[PDB]
């Protein structure tokens, strides 16, 4: 399963 | 031997109208299973092996959430990156992301990663331990910063050490029947000359899965690199994987060269001989 | 920006007469956008499919086109690729032996 949240750069 | 799983992400800017092109793809091991495509009709995350659907429609609208998710965040970054270099509204250009972990024989945690690239060039990485950037130049330091002040890594960490390595056990048990099952290479040699002086010896491995795999040619017992060659290895397309090595020789003595080959769906290597 | 290396291949080991797939693997290039196509003796062939798109740890991509096909004496078959970095199409012919 993905990884719940990305962060912007 | 050892697995992993492994996420990769594409986007690239479409200048003059609309969202990015995205395209995410899931792998354990060297086997496709998820794909999300923006330019699909569905705007799901699709299976792409047999095991991966015996998840139900929750996993189905989990994972199709957490990836258009993963979407805007590109989309946001391509912007982002554009002002940070300084560069115009009127070229497209690429975001690449890939995050995963790898286990060792025993299933456990070995290590994992998060890298990010700009253009097809490094940007920022999650080094080794977890905890720290690796920052390819000034603008990437500035994210840095961002994601050191609102403790991103440990977030990633988490997820790296824990769910990830979870649900990379819990694939393997389901899809046991293929992802447990380790295909040799079936092996043969062939032979083509060139004029009366020289012929090529080509020693090919065929149908193997993983793709890891090793070929080496030796002369009268010894590791010979000079006149060979080494084609990268190639997907066969129903899921294993192809590669060969060649060696020139002397006419008539092809019988002093050997092709050595090691995967780990052989016990011990093979050697092959004309 | 970084031109494609390309393979032309069968799946299965080729006899006249028999039953088969073509390949054609595209690797190592940059930017993403590529133009694929396969050949039979000079003409497109039309139901072609690409696997989806990824990338190396050089974060360079690779596709693979593929196509049935059942291989005989008299056709000729061949892959042809176009992208940024070339000014002309590479056509690369189908050797049975590599």
């Amino acid at each position: 399963v993905l990884h719940d949240d990305l962060l912007e750069a | 031997g050892s697995h992993s799983m492994r996420y990769f992400f594409t986007s690239v800017s479409r200048p003059g109208r609309g969202e990015p092109r995205f395209i995410a793809v899931g792998y354990v091991d060297d086997t496709q299973f998820v794909r999300f495509d923006s330019d699909a009709a569905s705007q799901r995350m699709e299976p792409r092996a047999p095991w991966i659907e015996q998840e139900g429609p929750e996993y189905w609208d989990g994972e199709t959430r957490k990836v258009k998710a993963h979407s805007q965040t590109h989309r946001v970054d391509l912007g982002t990156l554009r002002g940070y270099y300084n560069q115009s509204e009127a070229g497209s250009h690429t975001v690449q992301r890939m995050y995963g972990c790898d286990v060792g024989s025993d299933w456990r945690f070995l290590r994992g990663y998060h890298q990010y690239a700009y253009d097809g060039k490094d940007y920022i990485a999650l080094k080794e331990d977890l905890r720290s950037w690796t920052a390819a130049d000034m603008a990437a330091q500035t994210t840095k910063h961002k994601w050191e002040a609102a403790h991103v890594a440990e977030q990633l960490r988490a997820y790296l050490e824990g769910t990830c390595v979870e649900w990379l056990r819990r694939y393997l048990e389901n899809g046991k029947e293929t992802l447990q099952r380790t295909d040799a290479p079936k092996t043969h040699m062939t032979h083509h000359a060139v004029s009366d002086h020289e012929a090529t010896l080509r020693c090919w491995a065929l149908s193997f899965y993983p793709a890891e795999i090793t070929l080496t040619w030796q002369r009268d017992g010894e590791d010979q690199t000079q006149d060979t060659e080494l084609v990268e290895t190639r997907p066969a397309g129903d899921g294993t994987f192809q590669k060969w090595a060649a060696v020139v020789v002397p006419s008539g003595q092809e019988q002093r060269y050997t092709c050595h080959v090691q995967h780990e769906g052989l016990p011990k290597p093979l050697t092959l001989r004309w | 920006q970084r031109t494609p290396k390309i393979q032309v291949y069968s799946r299965h080991p080729a006899e006249n007469g028999k039953s088969n797939f073509l390949n054609c693997y595209v690797s190592g290039f940059h930017p993403s956008d590529i133009e694929v196509d396969l050949l039979k003796n000079g003409e497109r062939i039309e139901k072609v499919e690409h696997s989806d798109l990824s990338f190396s740890k050089d974060w360079s991509f690779y596709l693979l086109y593929y196509t049935e096909f059942t291989p005989t004496e008299k056709d000729e078959y061949a892959c042809r690729v176009n992208h940024v970095t070339l000014s002309q199409p590479k056509i690369v012919k189908w050797d049975r032996d590599m």
